[PDB]
């Protein structure tokens, strides 16, 4: 049981990254740019009504 | 990644005064007000324009919280070319210099700092940038520098203080134009480490509403920062309803 | 011809309606033509409404309201064989009379 | 079709029998061909190919 | 899968063309036949439409483009590969 | 040269800009709150902040359940109850019949939240607040409002049932 | 007129200089546009004919349902209108009320039928060819674009023999025979 | 300028299709129509097309990957059809 | 591919006439004139059509993945809809049983 719950949690950690951005320690080394690209026309802010 | 001899394509962002450098990786870049030098060691890009050698600077999201806001997808920034911006908590030119680039020659930047040791470099940086006015004064007492500042289109506050809501309150009333912009960077730990971050953000927004500032949007700065959010609002003196 | 002429209340514009159906609205002082209609029809009289922008023409059987440029806006089906047209400026009423022996008042603002 | 039967007499016994291909196309034994012995004519619901194999199910 | 053994859900393998018939090619199965029948019906469907369009054609139809387009002696429409050079243009190119 | 197919110039209702119907005529995907681990709100922790709905006060009085003490009993933690202007306005509009409910709602231990919107409809005000910030418990017995809050992930939902309050989506219990 | 401010619009709710109730929504202008009608009063002459049909159908409907007179006359009206082409179908009597419209009559004018027969790319183009004497119905040339074509007479709409359009059709397919022309 | 240098044209064409350049990057799904205004520049501290073909790991990857796509594209095509008709002939 | 008979193709209406371009045989002068940059440009011109081949294939495979999962998902969605449909009927019989 312990091993199955171990693999279940680490699987959920991977899925959480695809659901939202997660802090992962910040910058490591020289800044190498946005690796997956910048989207000019997309906004993710939560807008107050 | 973004090595020396690499070649990139520079295109404009949705926000005026901000650009994107395409390639194997994308970079947020702003046109260099003072070509040929770096404020804090950021990478720079030169373009041969008919010829004059124009230069661009890289904006690192992990160093500037405003840059992190652009990456996360803020909808509206009141910081734009030809506008006066009152920058509170300007520790040094890490983020003010990039703001000075956006406003351009026609705009001005009123950089307010309290500590003298960061202040000294802010003076030295300001002399490369004619459009930056350094004000080495405490932001908790705007009356001290009322002579120095006129009306400003936007107010940007990065002060990491428990009473930043009052600091933003007083400065906006004196200098911010009606229907002007307000941009706040809130770090939960400085304000109240006892409670969770969500409680702190809800509390700061309520204070801004009390101060006739209508919040427009909120964004958290992950993965660049933890327990941070940028709140973008408008100063509606007439009424928020 | 023959030509029936009506000036605007302020005297800046001239409206001429030929009997065989040539209607022209112009600023006679500047010699500029606002509209010119060649309605192949018998036209009796025309009038300006509250200003030079709109004018009315009494054609063979119906009265039509036209625009500043000459685009037809309405066909007044209720006004039948009107031979005289008048406009009361302060009341915004168009008045017609003709062979039917009927006097009709029409509100241009509300229609 | 060829090789199903050895003489035209055998075909006559099975005229009208249901046949099908490996593809599943259904057909019928219509008539025996006079030349050569054992060959016969069939009609299928759709065109068959040379690589197909026709099978008659019997018990 | 309720009340079914995995033995029941066993794969049944697919048989192949006989060696004596290996020259003719691959032994088609039902899935292969479906590909033929569907393709044939798709083509026959359009052809029936095209034959009908031909039958109901009005000889008096006129289009302004009839001036630009040209037809071959066979009666088929001619389409230019890319869509002459003046002597001045040729002289420069030469 | 006179053109062919001449027609009288007339008003084109579909295309004329002057007519009112013709005068009138960046994507946003909200981020998922970092306080949520899938359906589990990790951020929320005591002391809790609870938004009181109008019907909650009325049912609490019917069952003789004190708001502050009843919440502490349900969650076993310090609760900071909050009443918005909409809820306070709704209580005042109920009339003289609910004067008792109005006086309890004004207890000093119940803190007040201001509102900066025109409407007096409280159901919408509460739903907008929870969508913005995942730091509130919603205390309500309205069937319509409860179903809205259930669809929103990471919003604990409190109700008065039987003899005391009940909290649904709060794993720390 | 300029856009009215708030207090003005409240006091001038019914003011409309371009749309009146007596216009009936500018239905006449819309229909004249769709079928390119050049005489301003052609719509209202059609409208009076439609009203006559609708008046008769209403009077017939008020006769008792099993009346032989009612059934006979309604069928005759359905027969005549379908033959003219005004009505697409003969099955239902309610079509005499619901489906009898000016648009139905305008849809039988010579330019529109030329368009549906693909003799012209647009109704405006068909009107020009009629006005330029390219079109004949039967052996008779017609330059009136208001000519109403019945179902039977739609078979005899064709080009004039020496028309330049006819030569272009035959030249395009390389089927021009100069003996005919 | 409308001249649109072949180098400049290829680099923009190599940014539009940057997802295929490396099987380990997997960028965000965007379209990136060519902008009206742009400026190519270099980084201060060899065009990208020339830079990329200079590497050997990438060149060996494209040749392999390209060849595999050719095998898929020419399977069952006219080349296969002629073989089938040729077996039916005796030799 | 489908081959329309020429007899049908001949008597087709102007709107629907198939454009079939014939092959070129006589060598055109422009075809004899065009210069193709060889050597370095050949390698930079094979490289591009290799890259665009990978990109077109990667898109056509990921796009087929969505269409495979689209079919699976709508089958799952339909089952949930049927449950919500039948159970909804039961509630409306229990409600009107009171009424
Ligand atoms: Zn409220």
């Amino acid at each position: 049981s312990r091993v199955k719950k171990r693999k279940k949690y680490q699987k959920a950690q991977k899925k959480l990254k695809s659901v939202r951005a997660v802090y992962s320690g910040g910058q490591s080394g020289v800044y190498e740019g946005e690796k997956t690209g910048i989207k000019k026309g997309l906004t993710r802010s939560v807008k107050f009504k | 990644g973004a090595r020396g001899g690499a070649k990139v394509v520079i295109e404009p962002h949705r926000h005026a005064g901000v650009y994107i450098a395409r390639g194997k990786e994308d970079l947020l870049v702003t046109k260099n007000m003072a070509p040929g030098e770096s404020v804090y060691g950021e990478k720079r890009i030169s373009v041969e324009e008919p010829p004059t050698k124009v230069e661009y600077r890289v904006w690192n999201p992990f160093r500037s919280k405003l840059a992190a806001g652009i990456m996360g997808g803020l909808d509206e920034l009141f910081i734009a070319p030809g506008k006066k911006v009152l920058y509170l908590g300007a520790a040094s030119g890490t983020s003010v210099s990039h703001v000075s680039d956006v406003v351009g020659p026609e705009g001005v930047v009123y950089a307010v700092e309290f500590s003298h040791r960061p202040g000294r470099e802010l003076i030295s940086m300001a002399k490369k940038r004619p459009n930056i006015i350094p004000i080495i004064e405490d932001a908790r007492h705007p009356q001290k520098y009322r002579m120095l500042i006129g009306m400003v289109d936007c107010v940007f506050a990065d002060v990491a203080q428990p009473d930043q809501a009052r600091i933003i309150a007083l400065n906006s009333h004196m200098f911010l134009k009606d229907q002007g912009g307000v941009v706040i960077s809130i770090k939960a730990n400085c304000i109240d480490s006892t409670v969770d971050a969500e409680t702190v953000f809800a509390r700061e927004v309520q204070k801004l509403r009390e101060e006739r500032i209508k919040p427009l949007e909120q964004l958290t700065l992950e993965p660049y920062e933890r327990d941070h959010c940028i709140v973008v609002g408008r100063y509606m003196r007439s009424g928020l309803k | 011809g023959p030509y029936h002429i009506k000036y605007a209340k302020n005297g800046t514009h001239l409206l001429i309606t030929g009997r065989k159906g040539h209607v022209a609205s112009m600023d006679w002082r500047k010699g500029q033509l606002r509209a010119e209609l060649f309605l192949n029809e018998t036209c009796h009289s025309a009038t300006y409404l509250q200003n030079e922008q709109y004018f009315a023409v009494a054609q063979k059987k119906y009265t039509f309201i036209y625009d500043h440029e000459g685009t037809e806006l309405h066909r007044l089906k209720q006004h039948i064989e009107a031979r005289h047209l008048d406009f009361l400026p302060y009341h915004y009423l168009l008045v017609t009379a003709g062979e039917t022996g009927w006097l009709k008042y029409h509100d241009v603002s509300t229609g | 079709i060829k090789d199903m039967f050895s003489s035209a007499m055998e075909v006559a016994r099975f005229e009208g029998a249901q046949i099908k291909t490996v593809s599943g196309i259904r057909g019928e034994i219509k008539r025996a061909l006079s030349k050569p012995e054992g060959h016969y004519r069939a009609a299928f619901e759709d065109k068959i190919l040379m690589s197909d194999i026709v099978i008659l199910r019997s018990w | 899968a309720k009340l079914v053994h995995d033995v029941q859900k066993k794969q049944h393998r697919e048989r192949s063309q006989l060696t004596s018939r290996s020259r003719y090619g691959f032994l088609e199965k039902h899935k292969d036949y479906v590909k033929r029948a569907q393709d044939f019906h798709r083509k026959q469907s359009t052809l029936k439409v095209l034959r009908e369009k031909a039958k109901e054609r009005n000889p008096d139809e006129y289009y302004h483009a009839m001036h630009s387009r040209k037809t071959d002696a066979k009666g088929l429409l001619i389409s230019s590969r890319h869509g002459s050079l003046s002597m001045d243009q040729v002289k420069l190119l030469k | 040269t006179r053109k062919f197919g001449l027609v009288k110039r007339t008003l084109n209702t579909k295309k004329d800009q002057r007519l009112k119907k013709n005068q009138e005529n960046t994507r946003n995907i909200p981020q998922v709150s970092s306080a949520l681990f899938f359906q589990y709100n990790q951020a929320i922790k005591p002391p809790y902040q609870v938004l009181i709905d109008t019907n909650f006060i009325n049912f609490s009085i019917q069952k003789k359940v004190d708001i502050v003490r009843g919440m502490m009993d349900c969650l076993l933690a310090k609760c900071n109850p909050l009443i918005t202007d909409c809820v306070m306005a709704e209580l005042e509009k109920l009339g003289p019949k609910y004067r008792i409910a109005l006086k309890l709602a004004r207890d000093p231990r119940i803190k007040r939240l201001s509102c900066s919107h025109k409407g007096t409809y409280a159901d919408d005000c509460l739903v907008h607040r929870v969508l913005q910030h995942k730091c509130y418990i919603v205390a309500t017995n309205d069937a319509g409002l409860k179903q809205r809050i259930r669809k929103i992930p990471g919003i604990p939902l409190m109700s008065v049932g039987g003899h005391a309050y009940v909290i649904e989506k709060l794993p720390d219990v | 007129v300029r856009k009215l401010k708030h207090h003005e619009q409240k006091l001038l709710k019914k003011v409309d200089f371009l749309e009146w109730k007596q216009d009936q929504g500018h239905r006449d202008t819309q229909v004249m546009r769709t079928y390119h009608i050049q005489n301003r009063e052609d719509y209202h002459k059609y409208n009076r004919i439609c009203g006559d049909i609708r008046r008769l159908a209403n009077k017939l409907s008020l006769l008792p349902p099993t009346d032989p007179f009612r059934r006979k006359h309604e069928q005759l009206l359905l027969d005549k209108l379908y033959a003219m082409g005004v009505l697409t179908t003969k099955s239902k009597i309610s079509d005499l009320e619901n489906k009898v419209t000016v648009s139905a009559i305008c849809r039988r004018r010579l330019p529109v039928i030329m368009h549906r027969l693909k003799m012209a790319e647009t109704i405006q183009d068909a009107v020009k060819f009629i006005e330029q004497g390219h079109v004949r119905v039967g052996p008779n040339l017609i330059n009136d674009p208001a000519y109403l074509v019945t179902r039977n007479m739609e078979d005899y709409v064709t080009w004039v023999d020496n028309s330049k359009i006819k030569k272009t059709l035959l030249r395009y397919r390389n089927q021009i025979d100069d003996f005919d022309f | 300028d409308d001249n649109m240098r072949r180098e400049v044209q290829r680099d923009l064409l190599l940014i539009k299709h940057r997802a295929a350049l490396d099987p380990k990057r997997h960028y965000k799904k965007q379209r990136w129509e060519v902008p009206e205004r742009f400026a190519i520049g270099t980084i201060i501290e060899s065009t990208i097309l020339e830079t990329l073909m200079g590497d050997e790991a990438s060149n060996k990857y494209f040749k392999r990957k390209y060849n595999e796509i050719q095998e898929k594209s020419t399977s069952g095509r006219k080349a296969h059809y002629k073989k089938m008709k040729e077996m039916r002939k005796k030799r | 591919g489908l081959k329309v008979p020429k007899a049908v193709q001949k008597e087709l209406p102007f709107k629907s006439q198939i454009h079939q371009m014939k092959p070129q045989k006589k060598k055109t002068y422009m075809a004899k004139r065009a210069v193709v940059l060889g050597g370095d440009e050949k390698k930079a011109r094979s490289f591009i059509q290799k890259v665009l081949t990978i990109s077109k294939a990667k898109d056509s495979k990921r796009k087929e993945q969505k269409a495979s999962q689209r079919k699976e998902r709508l089958k799952k969605l339909a089952k949930m809809e049927e449950e919500k449909s039948q159970r909804d009927k039961e509630k409306k019989k229990e409600y009107f049983a009171q009424n």
